[PDB]
């Protein structure tokens, strides 16, 4: 509203399972930030969700302690990586190849990488040539249909 | 920016081809920087149909108002004499609190004086 | 009628600033076992305040100007510590004493 | 191995999606895979007889091209 | 050559406006200002162009939309109304001040039918339906 945004930072908690100790615990009290609302409110929305899935928030900290936190669903890169195959990325990406993808897993992920909440008006085509981008970065390699 | 005034008002013609100044205060003078350093000022906009010349008329601290001439003067000209005087009334004022008289005076005949170089004694 | 001025800041334990008469003689207190004196110039005059804060006022911006760089060499600021005589703007910047 | 994509959807009362047939898809899912115009034939080409969006791609990537030639001889 | 993209986008723009306008963005986060594009382009149907003041009239010179020229200083977002529901064009924007609190980002001057009207005079016309 009229607050210096003192400090925002990103953060990795599995869906649900905020007890706020290992990943919620040093980054928090780094910056003098409260733990069980915090806990209490995240866990009130990732509650629709099943257990275990790698949800990214990104704390807005200021100077009253007060929160204002954005919700965001998953990497591209966890998305690729568990509906492609294995859960390790090229040594040298484009020189070794991993995995193979062909459109339409690219294609139901930008439908979910639109659900976000600020990404109303981009369209699905933009989307889908970045997650081509986000591919070609880890060495999966992209087709037309893998038969 | 806002350290020095308590009140901006600035009025002008919304077609006048004179505007640039004041728009241009207006971009200096509501930026994020400038409202965290004086929440307490009040930034006044009047458009208006009529054709008076555009004005920015500000007041300082100390009550003292000092109107420019917006349309013929840049908004970084009008922003570098508002420090200006804005300094000088906070040199004024600690005068001021301090016991001190102002404005301080001297005869203006000690320029003629030859002043030998200082230099510094136990 | 002085329409210059130029503000110093004394920043140390013990360290004090004293005007005398009239704004003619300025006395520094620097730590060292006696009073350092500065005759102020002619149209030149110096004011110290409640926030040991030295103040140089006058006519002629030369002279001004020169007698508060002639103040601050009095005792110029220490990087450790930022103890001295500074202007009031003046950025320091400091370094970790081991 | 290709009928599901694989812990897409994420939703406790939902499961993960099928693979459509190729007629609920959209016409460009399958131009992705193009090669779009590089900067090596722009700056060789006509500017003025030069579509929009060449234009567009023309003009991002000489100003990526010069940024990235601006850090390139800035770093150390 | 990029006054060329400025020429091509305001020679898109003029193909079916109906309307050109002007909003003041100071202060506008790149978040509020994507999601004002996003607004007037699918509750609309107009684009909203940042550029400069010179190349915008260079490109609305010799034209219909001739005689803006005066009000082309300031931080200007230029939204060319392409379609003819200029009232819910307006509204739309009243509607994102009020809901987002933005009332340091105002309407500068419009050219109708070759018409500049004030801020007070283009609100009667988004009063008036259709």
């Amino acid at each position: 509203t009229r607050r210096a945004v003192a400090g925002t930072i990103k953060l990795t908690v599995l869906a649900g399972k905020a007890s706020p100790g290992p990943p919620v615990s040093p980054a928090l009290g780094p910056y003098r930030l409260n733990m069980m609302a915090f806990c209490k409110d995240f866990n009130a929305r990732t509650q629709k969700y099943k257990p275990d899935t790698p949800m990214a928030v990104k704390i807005t900290a200021y100077m009253d302690h007060s929160f204002e936190f954005t919700f965001k669903s998953p990497s591209v890169s966890w998305y690729i990586k568990k509906a492609a195959g294995v859960d390790k990325g090229s040594t040298r990406p484009g020189h070794l190849t991993v995995t193979t993808l062909s459109v339409r897993h690219v294609y139901e992920i930008a439908k979910v990488k639109q659900t976000d909440p600020f990404c109303q008006y981009m369209p699905l085509e933009s989307i889908c040539k970045s997650i081509i981008g986000t591919a070609n970065s880890m060495g999966i390699k992209i087709v037309q249909d893998l038969e | 920016m806002l350290k020095f005034l308590s009140k901006v008002k600035i009025e002008f013609n919304t077609l006048d081809p004179r505007l640039a100044s004041c728009v241009e205060f207006l971009a200096q003078c509501n930026a994020r920087k400038a409202k965290e350093s004086n929440p307490n000022c009040q930034v006044l906009v009047k458009r208006r149909t009529d054709d008076q010349p555009p004005q920015i008329s500000v007041t300082f601290v100390n009550g003292v108002e000092e109107a420019f001439d917006a349309a013929a003067t840049s908004a970084q000209s009008i922003r570098k004499m508002i420090l200006d005087k804005g300094q000088y009334l906070e040199t004024e004022q600690m005068f001021r609190e301090a016991g001190e008289q102002w404005p301080v005076i001297i005869p203006e005949e000690e320029i003629h004086q030859e002043a030998p170089g200082v230099k510094p004694r136990k | 009628e002085a329409k210059f001025f130029r503000f110093l800041k004394i920043v140390g334990v013990g360290y004090k600033a004293r005007a005398e008469e009239a704004g003619r003689f300025l006395y520094l207190k620097l730590g060292y076992s006696h009073e350092v004196e500065l005759a102020v110039p002619p149209a030149v005059r110096v004011f110290c305040f409640k926030n040991n804060v030295v103040c140089c006022t006058g006519i002629d911006k030369d002279r001004v100007h020169q007698f508060a760089a002639t103040v601050r060499s009095c005792k110029p600021p220490e990087v450790y510590k930022g103890k001295g005589i500074m202007y009031v703007d003046e950025v320091v910047k400091k370094k970790v004493g081991k | 191995k290709s009928t599901t994509v694989v812990g897409a959807n994420t939703l406790k009362d939902r499961s993960d999606p099928k693979i459509l047939p190729d007629s609920d898809y959209p016409d460009w899912l399958w131009r992705l895979l193009q090669i779009r115009p590089a900067l090596s034939e722009l700056r060789r080409k006509n500017v003025e007889t030069l579509p929009y969006d060449d234009l567009k791609r023309f003009v991002k990537l000489d100003t990526r091209a010069k940024i990235k030639e601006n850090n390139s001889i800035k770093a150390k | 050559r990029r006054a060329l993209l400025v020429a091509g986008k305001t020679k898109i723009n003029l193909q079916n406006c109906h309307f050109i306008t002007g909003i003041n963005y100071n202060g506008l986060t790149v978040k509020q200002l994507q999601e004002l594009r996003g607004i007037l382009r699918e509750n609309s149907n107009t684009k909203l162009l940042v550029a400069k003041n010179t190349l915008v009239f260079k490109a609305l010179e010799g034209t219909k939309w001739e005689s803006l020229k005066p009000c082309m200083k300031g931080m200007n977002a230029w939204i060319f109304v392409q379609t003819e529901d200029i009232p819910a064009a307006l509204k739309t924007f009243v509607s994102f001040q009020k809901e987002k609190k933005l009332f340091d980002n105002n309407l500068g001057g419009a050219v109708f039918e070759k018409k500049l009207y004030g801020p007070q005079d283009y609100k009667v016309i988004e009063t008036m339906p259709s």
